[PDB]
């Protein structure tokens, strides 16, 4: 790494611990090695040509070379730090790794992160991205019907296809507080972590307590995007009503897609409780869900070229 | 200068606490001696040296080289004592910036004041004024520790009230616990504070003093943090400090005259 900003994944989800365990050494509650992974996917990347690449139906995709080496060629020369990692592509690679992805995002996709960033600085030293390459994998195993989903899937990448509905506003919410000391004007950052900021309560300079105020607009704000989506499922039993689901979009996917637009959607299950009512501060213990977005796909063997 | 307003309520006033905090730094880098040696030097040096905690200076050579401050100090005492305690900790750390870890704090004291009152005639004249006295040691309970800078848990959530001086006039007392927000049962942490020693004597005129038809009085007397055990019973004793009112003592109760107890908290004991 050449020193390139790691602007954090609010779409994968909030941090955690990253607790690990010996039976080598493998994360907490998941039958995964971070080296284990990390390692297969820089295989995955410096080795995996096509079985077949179609040049009509996949331009600019060989059938000489290794298949994401040109894609990161290409983000070399263009500024879009986003590679797309077809889920099936690493299906016939490594079930193993397809097992891992497609069972533990959030963890596995920032080693996937890292290796794309370590390979990719070891290849170009002199080029500068605005920030890190983020792997985008998509297309995993299509889920038919999110009715029929079950409650083991959470926080586990899903696909379905639809068409959207509404795509309201912008929502900032927080990443990085800033804060000020009201007394002496001594200046503090102070990084979300997991799920939760730090009012400093005592300032840094001058030792007041509780001098700290919490300054709105010097903050760090990632973006949001609630995307109201109607689901096209392919199984429809024998009277559920069409199924409707909300999308939170964030930093760099808001506003790629907008209402009437037909897409399959790849994302992480995501369970969220729901609040007693809006003011107070309990929970019910029946939980909504709502599919994140980690990707869109916007072609459609059945449908034309979009807009 | 000199203005309609009071002596205290100038000298409370921050232009001429600059004005003479910084006269009192500079007569103490500055007035040499009697014969050229800077005699300053040579006692931050022995102070240093055993860390004494507290220097003590001649109000002939301070009236006489500096002089409105010599005016000032029976006036208004306790103000000009904790300016010269600031000074006196600038001027030790420029010698010894090492000495930080001692105490964090060096007293003054001021000797020969030239007008020495007698414990017959202490009046409402002198209250809130430093004196000089003469008397005879009758009593001196131990060394007690004293509350300087007091921290207190807020004993619903354990939140460490910060560091409150501690004047010796009223016990300090937290208004609200600053993360519960509550004027909870605070208690003392007994760690956290750093103490100061205090000690109680009680000082009376000499029979050899007295006069034929009499009966010699007494004023009581307080030592803190290292004029403790300076002086036992029977000890003949020079006493310097501020005669002393407005602590808490006054007759307030039912079945008394208006009438306020005195104390004098020593800011010099000199045996002989
Ligand atoms: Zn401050
Ligand atoms: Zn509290």
């Amino acid at each position: 790494v050449r020193g390139t900003p790691v602007r954090q994944r609010p779409d994968l989800g909030s941090a955690q611990k990253g607790l690990q365990v010996d039976l080598k050494l493998v994360i907490w509650g998941t039958d995964v090695n971070v080296a284990a992974c990390k390692e297969n996917f820089q295989r995955f990347l410096q080795r995996f040509i096509d079985p077949l690449a179609k040049e009509e139906e996949n331009v600019g995709i060989d059938i000489t070379e290794p298949l994401y080496m040109q894609r990161l060629g290409e983000i070399n020369v263009i500024g879009e730090p986003f590679l797309n990692v077809n889920c099936e592509h690493i299906k016939s690679f490594d079930k193993n790794l397809y097992r891992q992805l497609i069972s533990y995002p959030q963890e596995v996709i920032p080693t996937f992160d890292m290796a794309v960033n370590e390979i990719f600085f070891d290849r170009y030293p002199d080029s500068i991205l605005e920030h890190q390459i983020q792997v985008r994998p998509f297309n995993a195993l299509k889920t038919k019907n999110m009715r029929n989903l079950n409650p083991e899937d959470i926080d586990q990448l899903i696909t379905i296809s639809g068409m959207v509905i509404r795509t309201s506003q912008l929502i900032p919410e927080m990443q990085e507080a800033f804060f000020q000391c009201q007394v002496c004007a001594h200046t503090t950052r102070v990084e979300m972590d997991r799920g939760r900021i730090a009012e400093p309560s005592v300032c840094g300079r001058c030792h007041t307590t509780h001098s700290m105020a919490l300054i709105h607009n010097r903050s760090l704000f990632s973006d949001k995007q609630m995307i109201k989506l109607q689901e096209s499922p392919e199984d429809m039993p024998a009277g559920q009503t069409p199924h409707t689901v909300i999308l939170f979009a964030h930093n760099d996917l808001v506003d790629k897609v907008q209402p009437g637009d037909r897409v399959n959607v790849t994302g992480i299950y995501r369970a969220v409780p729901i609040r007693v009512n809006p003011r107070v501060s309990n929970v019910k213990s029946v939980y909504k869900t709502h599919i994140d977005v980690i990707h869109y796909r916007k072609t459609d063997a059945k449908r034309l070229h979009g807009l | 200068d000199l203005k309609g307003h009071s002596v205290r309520e100038w000298v409370s006033m921050a232009g001429p606490r600059l004005e003479i905090h910084h006269r009192f730094k500079n007569f103490l880098r500055t007035h040499v001696d009697s014969h050229g040696h800077n005699v300053f030097k040579e006692r931050i040096s022995d102070m240093c040296k055993e860390n004494r905690e507290s220097l003590v200076v001649n109000y002939e050579d301070l009236a006489a080289r500096e002089h409105v401050l010599a005016y000032f100090l029976p006036e208004a005492p306790a103000e000009l004592l904790q300016i010269f305690d600031e000074a006196a900790l600038e001027v030790v750390l420029a010698m010894y910036p090492k000495y930080d870890r001692i105490t964090n704090h060096i007293h003054v004291r001021i000797s020969h004041l030239p007008l020495v009152e007698e414990l017959r005639s202490l009046r409402q004249l002198h209250l809130n004024q430093l004196i000089r006295t003469s008397g005879v040691v009758t009593s001196c309970t131990g060394v007690l520790p004293q509350l300087s800078m007091v921290k207190y848990n807020c004993n619903k959530c354990n939140f460490v009230l910060g560091p409150f001086c501690q004047s010796q006039n009223q016990e300090v007392k937290p208004g609200s616990c600053p993360e519960c927000q509550s004027a909870g049962p605070f208690e003392v942490n007994m760690e956290e504070t750093i103490y100061q020693n205090y000690q109680r004597i009680r000082i009376q005129e000499s029979p050899g003093k007295v006069a034929a038809g009499r009966l010699p009085r007494s004023k009581d007397a307080i030592l803190l943090a290292d004029l403790v055990d300076s002086c036992k019973p029977g000890d003949e004793i020079e006493l310097t400090g501020i005669y002393h009112n407005n602590y808490d003592g006054s007759l307030n109760t039912a079945n008394g005259f208006p009438v306020f107890a005195t104390v004098i908290l020593a800011n010099h004991v000199a045996k002989k």
